[PDB]
């Protein structure tokens, strides 16, 4: 029957055309929104027609109602609300063009009116055509009722116009965006674009995705992380930069994954990881204030059907030690963070994994123990946003030495709801020791499988002109907009999400 | 000239 | 002797490190930016001290020049200024000291100074040290007289450093992207992101980048517009759309051209070309002002040592008719443009063409005779910004047909410096003729042309749920920014540019 | 806090 309604509309609106009636006229003007229409004369009382007003507005049909005479209501939407359109022959251009205007119209169409304000004998606020013009058809029946997901993402202009919660979520993200850039453009931060195309793929651990350039006859990398180039530009002498911009990590497909997502990362000269957790503590919990109204936001792991759970973002965040409390969590002491490379402590951990019952597939190395154990005991402790620090080196190639701590970095990840929506470290600016990790995980590459970075020369030549003492810091954008928009799947804040049928 | 929508912002 | 410099200092500094110094130490407080520090201190007099305000700053030692003995001069400069530094050896913490941190320093380091503000007896605005840091050591030898392009955009630290008009140029293009973005945002438009792979390219004519996803079997494509997917969202009930991001058309690479590079597009319902037309104007002067001062700016099309020509923003921008000032320009009569696909229109191009001596090399069909014919006659005499309008529709396969025109369309580039910088057209909303223009491209892409476009039903099925009358609009940022920088080269405004082997 | 640095806007 939405078969048959399809074809008979298209052969209506195809005869519309040899009709010569335009059913897709090219301009009509707009006095004036529907919000601002229904705030300016929402004071009407009911029965008020005012006839020295007239205005043209537009909108979609999600309704129409006769009381079949000589009585039609349309219920047009646009701009997340809606205006009632009561339209009798009486009130109309001729009785004649109302029947003819009327025959024509169908629930979807894009149309424009032109009338007066009014408000009904219900209360209803309305505008009541002089005439109304036909902007553009729904060849489709739509949904009377859109709740199956995948219908939802696979057409996201159905799910817009259907469902209004969906344009409030991505107004969220764009509000996040927004903020976001004028946090750091406030704290002198310089917005910039860096290549998506890189000869050698870095800043980051995931399978990338591989393209060729013609002219160039050769292959390219997206990049998975903007942070090298960033890096070079602070050696440039720009201090502070920043960027919000896609990122390209071929994975798999999940709640909290994408394999396109938008990342911002920002560097900052003469700065150390304490100074960018305090930086973010402003940053996020201004940010959620700002949108959200308050520091506290309701979020549905689950979904609606689930328990859901406060998460304060009352500054600061709380500090956690990932060895120290990963000792505490376990009721176990750790070897010492100098011995993390042995085969030694490896072994240690094996044993700890096995003996709490924390699954670890192959390969079984320190630093995937490490992931699964602080993982299991760690970042389900974190419900309101929670700081894990000082990170073993072995995990963070990038990550300057720790100062006070042999073994570990100067790093942190901010984690919000058990998921980890930042990643942020003191810059190691010390060509021979980076180059040096780098060779390491070369010499891993080398030895059998690719998951390890690769080598890049360029970045190292550019740390021997040196790089200033620097801090540097990243967030998922998609997941930060997920917690904010209290959205459990990726693909809600995302407006054509990649899909696997 | 368009007809006038508030910011987003 | 620059590789022997670079031997040496790599020893010194490991040697450094072996014993302990940290020559790459975690953090400094920097209490003044360098900047500021000018602004404060200026004032002083010659000879002053200020011994009872003590200051740190930081930034790269681009001279070292000594008077000898107890007084030795470092300048310091950061932030795209500068900063004398005046060591003497009686006002430093301790002689030996001094003498050790002076032997250690090299041009081109990264130091952290503590010390008093004062100025010279020359008049140099100076700080006075308590002690001297090193921050991070340099170990190339630093560039004397890189005036040469390649080297400066293969390493753009180096060209960072040693160039203040490089940092000018790039504060000038985030500039206009913040500049665009106040602008569409404050005209109530939504910031978004759309997906930047798709399973077929579209919105464009150019050869696309192809690459692989690890989750689905399947290939993609990265995207050469986002202009199809902005207009299922105004579809979606989205009025206003626009979105600031990199695109990618792989095709060949010179002065105005880069692989990938930044667009701005934006989509407006209810707007038509004219619409756009002004708020291309307005959008255009007012950025040119705001950033420049003035409406008027000065550029070298062949550079600094060639003519330079004024670009005159002031509105409202010339506006002038393809075809018509086409047959003003030759001084022919063109056919009527309902009959530009018919083979005679062709020839009768053709003789044209030969007649005129304008060169259209293979295929040669009527839109790339008309497009060499225009570039020809018309394009060259757009200095300031002009509006070219009313392209024919075999030029447009996306672009509404011209209401009052028979065979024409609605749409017009804006062109700077003989160069299109924006281009622009009224939607095509129609299903039909949408798919059957589609048609068209395919027919011609099985045989003729093969940057041709392909058939996306997902968009014709997105119209047939109904598009409203909608104006769509875009713009190249790098070219825009090219000409706000006084650029003949793409390059100058890109920070890492795709460079040849 | 990081000491100040003026807005490039
Ligand atoms: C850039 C990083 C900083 C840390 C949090 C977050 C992690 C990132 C990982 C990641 C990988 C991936 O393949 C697809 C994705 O959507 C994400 C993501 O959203 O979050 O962003
Ligand atoms: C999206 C479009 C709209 C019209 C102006 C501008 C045209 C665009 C053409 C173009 C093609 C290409 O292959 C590489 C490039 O760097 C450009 C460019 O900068 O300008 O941007
Ligand atoms: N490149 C990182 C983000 C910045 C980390 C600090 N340099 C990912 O994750
Ligand atoms: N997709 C176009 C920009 C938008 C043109 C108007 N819809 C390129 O060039």
């Amino acid at each position: 029957d939405p078969n048959q309604y399809y074809k008979i509309r298209s052969q209506a609106i195809h005869q519309l055309k040899v009709n010569g009636e335009d059913p897709y006229p090219h301009k009509f003007h707009v006095d004036i929104s529907l919000t601002d229409f229904i705030q300016k004369y929402s004071h009407l009382q009911p029965g008020d027609h005012l006839t020295d007003i007239t205005l043209k507005v537009a909108g979609r049909i999600h309704a129409k109602r006769a009381s079949g005479g000589k009585l039609i209501f349309y219920d047009l939407r646009g701009e997340g609300v809606k205006l009632q359109v009561m339209a009798n022959s009486r009130n109309y251009k001729s009785e004649e063009e109302f029947i003819h205007i009327n025959n024509k119209l169908r629930r979807g169409d894009i149309i424009g009116v032109q009338g007066n304000p009014g408000k009904t004998k219900k209360g209803e606020l309305s505008i009541i055509p002089y005439e109304i013009t036909l902007l553009s058809p729904c060849l489709h029946m739509l949904p009377h009722l859109l709740k199956d997901k995948e219908t939802r993402y696979r057409q996201r202009y159905l799910d817009l116009i259907l469902n209004d919660f969906v344009r409030q979520k991505f107004i969220i993200r764009s509000k996040i965006i927004t903020y976001i850039r004028s946090f750091l453009d406030e704290l002198g931060f310089l917005e910039i674009e860096t290549p998506m195309m890189n000869i050698i793929p870095g800043g980051a651990v995931a399978k990338p995705f591989i393209t060729y350039h013609n002219e160039l006859d050769m292959n390219l990398y997206m990049r998975i992380a903007t942070e090298l180039y960033h890096k070079m530009l602070v050696v440039g002498g720009i201090d502070r930069v920043y960027e919000i911009g896609r990122v390209f990590r071929n994975e798999g497909i999940d709640l909290t994954h994408n394999p396109e997502f938008t990342s911002c990362e920002f560097y900052m000269a003469y700065a150390d990881y304490h100074d960018l957790m305090e930086i973010t503590e402003k940053m996020v919990s201004g940010m959620v204030k700002h949108i959200t109204g308050s520091y506290k936001v309701t979020y549905h792991p689950d979904g609606p059907e689930g328990q859901a759970y406060d998460v304060d973002f009352t500054p600061p965040f709380r500090r956690i030690n990932m060895v120290e409390e990963l000792e505490k969590a376990l009721g176990m002491k750790l070897p010492e963070t100098n011995l993390f490379e042995t085969e030694e402590t490896r072994k240690i951990l094996d044993d700890i994994c096995v003996a709490k019952a924390v699954e670890c597939p192959p390969p079984r190395t320190t630093a995937r123990l490490l992931d699964k154990l602080v993982g299991e005991f760690l970042e389900v402790t974190c419900i309101n946003p929670t700081f894990i620090c000082d990170h073993p080196q072995i995990m963070s190639p990038l990550a300057k030495w720790h100062r006070s701590k042999e073994g570990l970095t100067e790093r942190f990840e901010l984690f919000v709801m058990k998921k980890e929506i930042c990643n942020a470290y003191t810059e190691l600016n010390d060509p021979m020791r980076q180059r040096q990790l780098f060779e390491e995980q070369a010499k891993a590459k080398a030895a059998g499988d690719d998951e390890a970075m690769f080598i890049d020369e360029n970045f190292c030549t550019a740390l021997e002109y040196g790089l200033p003492p620097t801090a540097g810091w990243g967030m998922g954008i998609d997941r930060v907009a997920m917690f904010l928009t209290d959205s459990n799947n990726i693909k809600e804040v995302l407006l054509f999400p990649a899909m696997k049928p | 000239p368009m007809y006038q929508v508030k910011p987003y912002h």
